[PDB]
RNA sequence: AAAUAUGUAAGAAGUCCUUGUUACUUAAUUGAACGUGGACAUUUGAAUGAAGAGCUUUUAGUGGGCCAUUUUUGGUAAGC
RNA sequence: GGAAUACUGCCAGCUGGGACUGAGGACUGCGACGUAAGUCAAGGAUGCUGGCAUAAUGGUUAUAUGCCGCCCGUCUUGAAACACGGACCAAGGAGUCUAACGUCUAUGCGAGUGUUUGGGUGUAAAACCCAUACGCGUAAUGAAAGUGAACGUAGGUUGGGGCCUCGCAAGAGGUGCACAAUCGACCGAUCCUGAUGUCUUCGGAUGGAUUUGAGUAAGAGCAUAGCUGUUGGGACCCGAAAG
RNA sequence: GAAAUUGUUGAAAGGGAAGGGCAUUUGAUCAGACA
């Protein structure tokens, strides 16, 4: 026998393909698992593993967001990434040039960028020009902006929002949530 | 396009070029190997002259079997077990002495037997039995090229040089060490020599330091 | 595919460590060594047969 | 269908066989097999005969002969390990034995040929044998164990 | 130890290296030759049981 | 579907993968909320604080219409105009000829100040406004116009 | 006053220099805290090991335990 | 005085007998031997010879013989138990469906989203189409009247993939999304401060505070579907004494 | 026209249960490959 010393036959826990079952994502992940296999290029590496990504590790980028990205210094000419959705926000008054290289593109978003005469991109014609991933700006969206996050973690002294259906006064604001009733939190 | 013999040529020549090296340097440490032992002889022999007595330095290395199985074990010795890399029972790895070490073998005794091992018998536990660590794995010897890929960084390019390290306790002992797989060894085939083998080699058992005499044992176990 | 174990496949013996074939060559591991023959004191002697 | 082909079918190419390193190299007999040495036979059809050795064929068989006129035993092939190897020894320097090959015994009753070789070995032969006396009888009798004898023990 | 060893990394370096300060574990002894001169080995054995009472 | 569920699997094993010690039976904590108060308490502080008790004023009868007032904020505003028409006022933007955007037919019931609108002169109809709404409005230099 | 157990430390989140900020603090541009600028790289600061490390969500069963060496309480004692 | 031997250790000294194994399937590697051509035991067995070509080897089965083997199911610290159910066999026989849900995932669309109450239409309970609303989301906080989210390049610091620049390389610098840590700013509540003014008690600017919120700080949601989980229901199946 | 369970016929085993595991003898039985 062995002492073993660490868990027998455990999978490493990283996806592998993704869980998705769509042929042209499964594709799109033919063309990067080749391009990170025969480039050495870190780009297609980080590229290949956002493609297996579930829908939740891939919150959507906005135009905005990626409006501010561009206004970095040095990075106005760089095409920018997303292994993701684009969304609209009409929060933007000023949209830039640029070339977005996404997955998808909302119907307001496509516009906007082309409205100011951009570009949208897929992946794999963001291959085609640029295979090393050259001059590119890979953007994630947002997280832990997920409705869901904010009940993570409830307990005594957290601050973390109940699950509750309804939604007033008189819905859990009372006993343990305030000095006069008992106590707070 | 050549490379026919082209670059064979420019590779063959070059192989025949390191052998030359490694043939110049096994041929020195022979060279180290026995005028260092005649010089302790004479040691010995010029102090009996002058009425003196010549103590040896004491031992510099060690070679740990582990002896018992994996059961009931109590938790501070089976942490340094594994720390010594001895997790199965018969296998066995080289240990450089220091305080610091010398105090872990301490908490382990009941489990294992140590002692000096000669020039004759780590010779053949690499050659026999030794194997490397390559992104894990576990990679059998039998060629130089294997090492000089992995220890060649640290000089070190051919078995004899792991061996030279070894037994010398090189400036690069620690990872021309750890580098070695724990050798894995049959059971003794004259046997263990005792009836019980859980006792102290000193009060008739097998475990503990046996001193030089862990030569004999790993032979019969190699 | 088959690990060959030098200590008995000349072979591969002479494979890696190439000083094996002069090693052989010039006996060496039979070296005959330089007679000489000091002899120890009185001192070494009388405290080793002593009681 | 009653069954769904499968989708990927075995080539059926045969590879040709890696390039094995095994040199036939000769067979150097144990010293007790020199010729002229009486042998007894442990096996066959002249199982427990007892025998003269004439020469190591190229496919590493003995050969022997009775001689025939002593005991039956006529040239013959005979395997080296089924065979005690004795230490009487006649000379065998008068017979040529040359002629005898592989070939000589390939299958392809007895072809005079067979017969008069028999004549011209077994001749030289027993001109030496009666050198010795009672060679002639030893040659002519069977080998057999013995209540008591221990292989292992024995002189041959 | 920090500012002792910042001291003799000067003291080396701007006099060209030989560095080493590491602290390393108590290391087994030399060899040593023990001399007679005055020092013969007394015998000793081990002693009778008696009572003392 | 039956097909994927864990029944299936279970079929064979005594247990139904609900343990041999503690059984599966009918309602060891009780049923439904019971024991808030008791036995089930450490899982209702946590999770629940604030689950028992009462705090403010009762109100019989409240018609939710009478506090009907979305909330829409200079971050948008802006959309209220259709896409075409509005780069047309953006650019021009004026005086004399700004755009009306009448919130409450938009079904809107105050404006509040989220961020920046361009220096566009607009004229805002509302019920009501965030001080600082009306302000930052102002200061492109258009107004607030109440209404009902 | 042991032995066994037990807290912390063994560096780049480190050491040193020059001198900004304040409503705290000083008799005091004194201090305190946070800084800008500069100098020294892996023998950069013990050992051994590391089939890597960190992190998040959600859910099962369980919530009768018993035994051995050693320490040990009650009991004359116990397969207590 | 001068040897021998024992004992322990070494040899990349030589050599015999016996057992198991023969994975791999062109070549490719590291070598060895030779003046060389070649050769080889050097990244896993080949050569030579015989017998049978069929129940001979092999499978299955019955029996015999060596050794071994208590009755399952259950609850239990602990069962073969002098614990319980079970004489036998067939057939039936137990985690479901629904309302509303958590986490995860797949898919549509995305600051939105949801055609199916209804209308239109039909090859008629389908498929196809659709106006107005509505629901959840896009704002919070307060018991409430109520008020309601940019000092700043939507901030500073530190880590940070990736990318950009230099360099042959090692490296150095530039930028740094997600995420994490920390200090701040904004909105409401609480408390303090109370300007310009006033139907002289209204108004509440402004600047603050070991207080406080399920908040802001370039949106992530809505919907369908699945496994697991949650509550109500006969609620996995059979069972009281009773009312 | 299953099974429990039964009759007959054939074959086999049986010194206080039977049934089972590894292995082989013996009997019965049979696939395949060869050309
Ligand atoms: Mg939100
Ligand atoms: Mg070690
Ligand atoms: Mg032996
Ligand atoms: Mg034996
Ligand atoms: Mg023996
Ligand atoms: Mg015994
Ligand atoms: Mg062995
Ligand atoms: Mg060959
Ligand atoms: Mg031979
Ligand atoms: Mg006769
Ligand atoms: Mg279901
Ligand atoms: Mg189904
Ligand atoms: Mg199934
Ligand atoms: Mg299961
Ligand atoms: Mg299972
Ligand atoms: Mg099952
Ligand atoms: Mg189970
Ligand atoms: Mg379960
Ligand atoms: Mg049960
Ligand atoms: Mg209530
Ligand atoms: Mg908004
Ligand atoms: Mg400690
Ligand atoms: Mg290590
Ligand atoms: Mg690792
Ligand atoms: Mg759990
Ligand atoms: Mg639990
Ligand atoms: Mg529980
Ligand atoms: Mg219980
Ligand atoms: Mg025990
Ligand atoms: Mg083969
Ligand atoms: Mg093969
Ligand atoms: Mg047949
Ligand atoms: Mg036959
Ligand atoms: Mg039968
Ligand atoms: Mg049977
Ligand atoms: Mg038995
Ligand atoms: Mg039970
Ligand atoms: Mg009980
Ligand atoms: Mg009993
Ligand atoms: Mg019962
Ligand atoms: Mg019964
Ligand atoms: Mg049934
Ligand atoms: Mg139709
Ligand atoms: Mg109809
Ligand atoms: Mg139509
Ligand atoms: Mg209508
Ligand atoms: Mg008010
Ligand atoms: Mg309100
Ligand atoms: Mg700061
Ligand atoms: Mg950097
Ligand atoms: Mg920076
Ligand atoms: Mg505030
Ligand atoms: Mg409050
Ligand atoms: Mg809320
Ligand atoms: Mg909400
Ligand atoms: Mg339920
Ligand atoms: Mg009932
Ligand atoms: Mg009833
Ligand atoms: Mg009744
Ligand atoms: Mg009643
Ligand atoms: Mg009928
Ligand atoms: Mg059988």
């Amino acid at each position: 026998g062995i002492d073993h010393t660490s868990k027998q036959h455990k999978r490493s826990g990283h996806r592998t393909a993704p869980k998705s079952d769509n042929v042209y994502l499964k594709l799109l992940v033919k063309l990067y698992t080749f391009l990170a296999r025969r480039t050495d290029a870190p780009f297609n590496k980080v590229v290949l593993k956002a493609l297996f990504l579930s829908k939740i590790n891939r919150p959507p980028v906005s135009v905005s967001r990626i409006a501010r990205a561009l206004k970095q210094e040095g990075a106005a000419n760089k095409t920018v990434v997303v292994v993701g959705t684009v969304t609209d926000d009409a929060r933007i008054f000023e949209f830039p040039k640029t070339t977005v290289a996404a997955l998808r593109f909302t119907a307001g978003a496509r516009a906007k960028i082309v409205k100011a005469g951009g570009e949208c991109i897929t992946l794999d014609q963001l291959a085609v020009r640029a295979p090393k991933g050259q001059n590119t700006l890979i953007l994630r969206g947002p997280r832990n902006s997920r409705e869901a996050v904010r009940h993570f973690g409830m307990g005594p002294h957290k601050g973390k929002a109940p699950r509750i259906l309804s939604t007033g006064r008189k819905f859990e604001r009372a006993r343990g949530r305030r000095r006069s009733k008992g106590f707070k939190v | 396009a050549e490379q026919v013999a082209a670059e064979r040529a420019a590779r063959k020549a070059a192989n025949k070029e390191k052998r030359a090296i490694i043939l110049e340097r096994n041929a020195a440490y022979q060279k180290e190997y026995e005028t260092a032992e005649r010089n302790i002889i004479q040691a010995k022999r010029d102090a009996k002259a002058a009425g003196s007595y010549y103590v040896e330095a004491q031992h510099k290395l060690v070679f740990v079997v582990r002896i018992k199985g994996i059961n009931k074990i109590p938790p501070k010795p089976r942490k340094v077990l594994q720390l010594l890399r001895l997790t199965r029972i018969n296998s066995g790895t080289f240990v450089k002495v220091t305080k610091a070490t010398l105090e872990l073998l301490k908490l382990i005794e009941p489990y294992v037997a140590y002692g000096y091992p000669s020039y004759s018998t780590i010779r053949q536990l690499v050659y026999k039995r030794g194997f490397g660590k390559i992104n894990k794995q576990r990679v059998p010897l039998s060629d130089n090229a294997i090492i000089e890929a992995n220890l060649g960084k640290y000089g070190i390019l051919s078995i004899d040089d792991l061996i030279h390290e070894i037994i010398t306790v090189g400036p690069h002992f620690k990872q021309a060490n750890n580098f070695l797989w724990p050798f894995k060894l049959s059971n003794p085939s004259g046997g263990w020599g005792v009836p019980r083998k859980f006792k102290h080699f000193i009060q008739g058992g097998s475990f503990g330091n046996r001193e030089e005499f862990i030569n004999k044992l790993v032979k019969s176990m190699n | 595919v088959l690990k060959k174990n030098p200590l008995k496949n000349k072979q591969v013996l002479l494979r890696l460590n190439p000083y094996a074939k002069v090693f052989a060559a010039e006996k060496l591991g039979s070296k005959k060594a330089e007679k000489t023959g000091t002899k120890p004191a009185a001192v070494f002697t009388e405290t080793l047969k002593h009681d | 269908s009653a069954q769904k082909a499968p989708k990927w079918y075995p080539s059926e190419d045969v590879a040709a066989l890696k390039k094995t390193r095994k040199a036939a190299r000769p067979q150097k007999l144990r010293a007790s097999l020199v010729p002229g040495t009486v042998l007894i036979l442990l096996a066959g059809r002249f199982r427990g005969k007892r025998v003269v050795y004439l020469k190591h064929l190229e496919d590493n068989t003995l050969l022997i002969s009775g001689p025939f006129k002593v005991n039956g035993v006529p040239l013959r092939r005979v395997n080296a390990r089924y065979v005690i190897a004795t230490s009487t020894k006649v000379s065998v320097e008068g017979v040529n034995v040359e002629k005898f090959n592989v070939e000589y015994f390939a299958k392809e009753e007895i072809k005079a040929e067979r017969v008069e070789d028999q004549k011209v070995v077994d001749k030289a032969l027993i001109a030496e044998i009666k050198k010795t006396p009672l060679l002639k009888q030893y040659l002519s009798a069977s080998f057999s164990l013995k209540n008591g004898d221990k292989p292992h023990m024995l002189k041959f | 130890r920090v500012k002792a060893n910042a001291a003799k990394r000067a003291e080396a370096k701007a006099q060209g290296v030989a560095v080493q300060l590491k602290r390393q574990p108590a290391q087994p002894r030399e060899s040593r030759i023990v001399s007679t001169e005055g020092n013969v080995p007394q015998t000793l054995a081990p002693v009778p049981y008696e009572t003392f009472i | 579907p039956s097909r994927f569920t864990k029944t299936r699997k279970h079929r064979g094993h005594v247990s139904a993968g609900k343990g041999r010690i503690g059984k599966h039976r009918k309602h060891p904590g009780g049923r439904g909320m019971a024991g808030g108060q008791h036995h089930h308490r450490i899982n209702m502080d946590k999770y629940h604080p604030g689950y028992f008790g009462k705090v403010g004023m009762r109100y019989f009868h409240k018609q939710q219409a009478h506090f009907w007032k979305p909330v829409l904020n200079l971050d948008k505003l802006w959309t209220l105009i259709p896409e075409d028409k509005r780069d047309q006022y953006l650019k021009s933007a004026s005086k004399e000829t700004a755009p009306v955007i009448d919130t409450l037919a938009a079904g809107y019931g105050k404006i509040l100040g989220k961020g920046r609108i361009p220096n566009v002169p607009v004229i805002v109809k509302a019920r009501f406004v965030s001080k600082l709404a009306e302000e930052k409005i102002r200061a492109a230099g258009g107004v607030v116009e109440l209404i009902a």
